């Protein structure tokens, strides 16, 4: 069947910047059947543009995109801060639907250092024969960050559980959790446990750790 | 009063069936066509089925042909979809969609539903374990204090985590879970004022309806591990 | 249905003209052609 | 109602074809009977 | 999805106006006729107005002729009723009703609304006073204990009285208020176990939205009136 | 216009008893326009019988009533305990609606003595220069009861606030509150305050009172 291809998959912007996406086609297709969709966080998507130029209801006048032939686009003139979502483009076929890949936009703000707080395992997991050292990293910009685990200087990369967050609408920062899960005997063979935060905003990775002081 | 909700779904072993539904209210249901669109969790959309208004002409993609079953009943004002002999790449999100123009098939889609998760896997249904968190110490004991709650070892998706039956919702960071070795692991954190805690007692509320697990844990302010 | 002039406008053609906006060119000559035949099919009986 | 051609398609026959698939065989020759006799009746007055 | 709700109403001085509304959802509103029926508080029903579907033919009883105004707008899918120069015998309940058969006027009435109270009087809007109650004593101090809450001196109707934000609802007796000298007086009682009180602290919650009065009072267990 | 008249205004029954109401007319009227309605406690009424014999949806088969001419009726064969409500009958005219008066039914159960508890005025009303002595009477059958107020033997009937209750669906009893409101100076000129309960189930009215013991 017909297949579509998008560009770019990821692109960021600031309020006051004018952006334009692409939906590339694999064969020449008329204008009267090609549709746009917008999906926010945890929302079932909504129709956006019917028939490649005409807008739908509930759409402000800052939205247009046109053309013909084998290449189409969607241009936001004065981009708001609520336009950080994922788009889709559709084309109808002989008897099949075919959507696109996905087109995500991001909001930029100022740089910051990550805020780091490491937690010890609770007492009830120690009764269960296990241990789990969690090192939270919340409210940082941008998304790209790398962390390490140091057990008495030894860089351990085994038993690491990482998961990032959606871009917040409150401040446009990011958050992350890194988990060092151990066993009961492994947690008592060593003393120091160190999680660090390597980021482009500070050339020295700050150290937030804990000892076995009453532990 | 145009509304579209769903039902069904859950966990099916590879080798089973599942029979969904779609509730439609507000328009005149005997003058549109209706279609199921699926959403993969890897952020990609895909089409499943469609059916005209009268219920006599169906269409199917070739990748799933002869396996799914779609039907309509006009008086009941609801939509069906019948599955049999599933596979593993059906672990995704489903939707129920109405076409745009009247009497039509295959134009656009204006009003969808909201979603229903279906996962087919070879794991076993378990119950979560809840662990409260508290910091070790603090230099100069500043006013910014953070507490956490750990939910590890449950199956399947989803689980519900609130704080004091949903009292506080500011300064909280809910994290997406990660599946490791047929066990889901979820973590959460909340940052409050050091005058609020331990003066105000908070409790991590965890609701796991897939195993009917309701475990509530509160934070002990760093009891030292000593014994005379 | 379209020959006997029942609901060819609010139920057949005007939903087609939301998708194929030159559909009238097919159905407006047809309403001419058969209806010409119909009145000629009356007049023959009158001659007989 | 089906004799004088008003809403015999979108109101009478086509909601019978959702249940009985072969319903048209009863109603399409009926249109060919009565209508025929009707115009024959008109021809009678013209003759007179 | 057939629904009928209302709006408007409150307090009007004798010599004022009031313009109600009726929200209609679910059917096709341009193919019925619609009519307002009133309910006196002395348990008797009475008819007010009606209007056909197109909006050109109205009918009125002779007892209120030339004073009320009724209208329709098809696209807005809602009903109006405009009043002017009211009287004192209009202190009653109102409703909004759809006729039974299509295109008709004056048959039966199948689906009503729920109600909206309108009172026209010459009093003044006040705020309630809440007083908790506790018994004097008890011979052998049996397990059945009763507490009360008194709400006296407010205007106008209605007022809301709950118990611990609506926690307990069994063994409670809500009483209809009595108007005495332009002040409403309401009383309530609740009977609990003598092991529950005073071990469990309860609070009479009173919500008076007509004067925005939110007074919450708890019960003191019979403090004696002595002073050294 | 046409007016209607009902009988009886009040009538009670027990489960297992077969009841029949009346809706009398003022002029001869055909059968095709006369309708019934039923109103529970605090519910907007519902249509009950269309066209004087045919039932509506959501109606069990124990409900019928018929006739012609100038007199109509509604008969419940096997009366439930949820049929304790108020009925209405309608007739359409030249151009006016005309309902009925109201037809209330009650559920009977066994007899009982009233449960009486009198409360003193609170301390905050004493600061306001007033007093209010409330004597509750809850969960009694039947509705008819008479109370008195005795202030050192003197039968006072001035300052009495009475209000009854709706028939409960839990036990089919009744409740009542009687209030004796006084002033601050009047509440201190006497000692004893006595509310009594005179009822057909006990020929001796029981006495629930309070004294000025620490009051």
């Amino acid at each position: 069947e017909i297949v579509l291809t998008q560009s770019p998959a990821l692109m960021a912007a600031s309020p006051g910047e004018k952006v334009t996406i692409t939906c590339s086609v694999s064969l020449s297709i008329s204008s009267s059947n090609l549709f746009w969709y917008q999906q926010k966080s945890e929302t079932s998507p909504k129709p956006w543009i019917y028939g490649t130029s005409k807008l739908a209801s509930g759409v402000p006048v800052r939205f247009s995109g046109s053309g013909s032939g084998t290449s189409y686009s969607l241009t936001i003139s004065s981009m708001e801060a609520e336009d950080a979502a994922t788009y889709y483009c559709q084309q109808w076929s002989s008897h099949s639907f075919t959507f696109g890949g996905g087109t995500k936009l991001e909001i930029k703000r100022a740089d910051a250092a990550p805020t780091v707080s490491i937690f010890p395992p609770s007492s009830e997991q120690l009764t269960s024969g296990g241990a789990s050292v969690v090192c939270f990293l919340n409210n940082f910009y941008p998304k790209d960050i790398n962390v390490k685990w140091k057990i008495d200087g030894s860089e351990r990369q085994n038993g690491v559980l990482n998961s990032w967050t959606d871009q917040d609408s409150k401040d446009s920062t990011y958050s992350m959790s890194s988990t060092l899960t151990l066993t009961k005997d492994e947690y008592e063979r060593h003393n120091s446990y160190t999680c660090e935060a390597t980021h482009k905003t500070s050339t020295s990775p700050i150290v937030k750790s804990f000892n076995r002081n009453e532990c | 009063e145009v509304q579209l909700v769903e039902s069904g779904g859950g966990l099916v072993k590879p080798g089973g069936s599942l029979k969904l539904s779609c509730a439609a209210s507000g328009f005149t249901f005997s003058n549109y066509a209706m279609s199921w669109v699926r959403q993969t969790p890897e952020k990609r959309l895909e089409w499943v089925a469609t059916i005209s208004n009268g219920g006599r002409y169906t269409y199917y993609p070739d990748s799933v042909k002869g396996r799914f079953t779609i039907s309509r009943d006009n008086a009941k004002n609801s939509l069906y979809l019948q599955m049999s002999s599933l596979r593993s790449e059906d672990t995704a999100m489903y939707y129920c969609a109405r076409h745009l123009y009247r009497y039509d098939v295959g134009g656009a889609l204006d009003y969808w539903g909201q979603g229903t998760s279906v996962t087919v896997s070879s794991a076993k249904t378990t119950a979560p374990s809840v662990y409260p968190l508290a910091p070790v110490c603090g230099d100069t004991t500043g006013s910014s204090v953070t507490l956490g709650c750990l939910v590890k070892g449950y199956f399947p998706e989803p689980v519900t985590l609130t704080w004091n039956s949903g009292s506080l919702s500011s300064g909280v960071h809910t994290f997406p879970a990660v599946l490791q070795s047929d066990l889901y692991t979820l973590s959460s954190s909340v940052t409050v004022t050091s005058s609020t805690w331990p003066s105000q007692s908070i409790t991590c509320n965890v609701a796991h309806p897939a195993s009917s697990t309701k475990v509530d844990k509160k934070i002990e302010p760093r009891g030292p591990t000593i014994k005379p | 249905q379209v020959m006997t002039l029942e609901s060819w406008s609010m139920g057949i053609v005007r939903p087609l003209m939301e998708v194929y906006p030159y559909a009238w060119v097919f159905f407006i000559p047809f309403i001419f052609v058969v209806t010409f035949v119909m009145i000629n099919l009356v007049v023959a009986i009158c001659v007989d």
